[PDB]
């Protein structure tokens, strides 16, 4: 999971 | 003939509530007003989504989730790292509230193309493109883009969407991923560590849908001229091989120069003229916005599109309204392109091009 932000 | 827009005090309101664009849509509205704009369009309230509209998409499971979670804001219940909420979409209170109403204003767009109210309909506070059926991801909690096409689906048998946002339509994409009768194209930096970090050219969709996934990955610091020239020649294949009968339009401000994420270097122009591309197939057009993190410009530039859709050339000068005080130093409508470098090596871009023009020969 990848952060935005 | 008239474009509709939709729009209420009620609604602008609730979409000023997210903490990640706070007053956003509130700047929005403030800017096409003071251009006297809204004058020249069909305003139309939006509804709020029922549950059963909501779960058209998304999981009972996952709406249960956000409904418990949004009474009193819980930020910490066990259940919610599995369904995506956390730092970039925080449990708050009335959340669910919120996505209704983003979620309704989708579909309120889209039922008034059904109803041929009108050929385009704006909903410029919409676009949240990475939720998924039992996810919240990347500041959206539900999948508005998702629930407006699977209402445009009861009346037009092949739908278009094209995704001009930064980051990688990654949601609509996969709840389209093994169907044929929509065809998802989205343009986005593609870049490892960068969100959601899908959306290779060689991502095509699965089964049934194989081929009618596409996807343009771009490097930072692309300007108007090279981004309309890449956008112009995969929607022409586009255009010729799918033959769309609707099209969806997500029209995220995070690419334009001054966005913090100072990632691509584009103008209003440059979408403007994709934009444009788009609107002279005179197709039932549903527009939303997305991403943007300058606020000023965001609203810069979805006010200069609502100008481009409605034909018109706006003033320079930004008008005196509630916010003028934040369109410094300049005080205009225009976006100077940054000094820096476009990464994107023209035979790479070519490379990217003919990979999407053989994939499309097997839509053809
Ligand atoms: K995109
Ligand atoms: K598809
Ligand atoms: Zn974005």
């Amino acid at each position: 999971r990848h952060k935005k932000x | 003939l008239v474009p509709v827009y939709i729009y209420s005090p009620e609604y602008v309101s609730m979409c000023d509530s997210l903490a990640k664009i706070p007053k956003r849509a509130s700047m929005v509205h403030s800017l096409i007003e003071a251009y006297a704009l809204h004058k020249q369009m069909r305003i139309v309230k939006p509804k709020v989504a029922s549950m059963e509209e909501m779960a058209t998409f998304h999981t009972d499971a996952y709406l249960q989730h956000l409904q418990k979670v949004s009474q009193e804001g819980d930020d910490d219940h066990p259940d919610s790292i599995e369904y995506g909420l956390g730092y970039d979409c925080p449990a708050t209170e009335g959340i669910f509230d919120y996505a209704a109403a983003i979620g309704g204003a989708t579909i309120t767009a889209a039922q008034c193309l059904i109803d041929g109210m009108c050929k385009v309909a704006i909903n410029w506070s919409g676009g949240w493109h990475h939720a998924k059926k039992d996810e919240a991801s990347g500041f959206c909690y539900l999948n508005d883009a998702v629930l407006g096409i699977l209402r445009l689906r009861r009346k037009f048998e092949r739908i278009l969407y094209v995704d001009l946002d930064l980051h990688h339509g990654d949601g609509v994409e996969d709840a389209f991923s093994f169907t044929s009768k929509v065809m998802t194209v989205s343009l986005h930096k593609f870049s490892p560590g960068f969100f959601p970090g899908t959306g290779d050219v060689s991502d095509v969709g699965l089964g049934k849908g194989r081929y009618y996934s596409v996807n343009v990955p771009i490097q930072g610091g692309i300007q108007d001229e090279k981004y309309y020239q890449i956008c112009e020649s995969v929607l022409k294949e586009v255009y010729q091989a799918f033959n769309p009968k609707a099209v969806v339009l997500q029209l995220g401000a995070d690419t334009i120069a001054g966005d913090p994420m100072c990632s691509f270097n584009m103008t209003p122009v440059g979408i403007g003229k994709c934009l444009k591309y788009i609107l002279q197939w005179q197709l039932a057009t549903l527009i939303l916005g997305g991403g943007g993190f300058n606020l000023a410009n965001t609203a810069r530039c979805w006010t200069y599109l609502t100008g481009v859709i409605l034909g018109k050339t706006l003033s320079s000068e930004i008008p005196d309204h509630e916010f003028f005080t934040a369109y410094g130093p300049d005080y205009v409508l225009e976006i100077t392109p940054s000094c820096r470098p476009d990464r994107n090596e023209p035979h790479r871009i070519q490379q990217i091009l003919n990979y999407i023009k053989g994939n499309l020969k097997h839509v053809v």
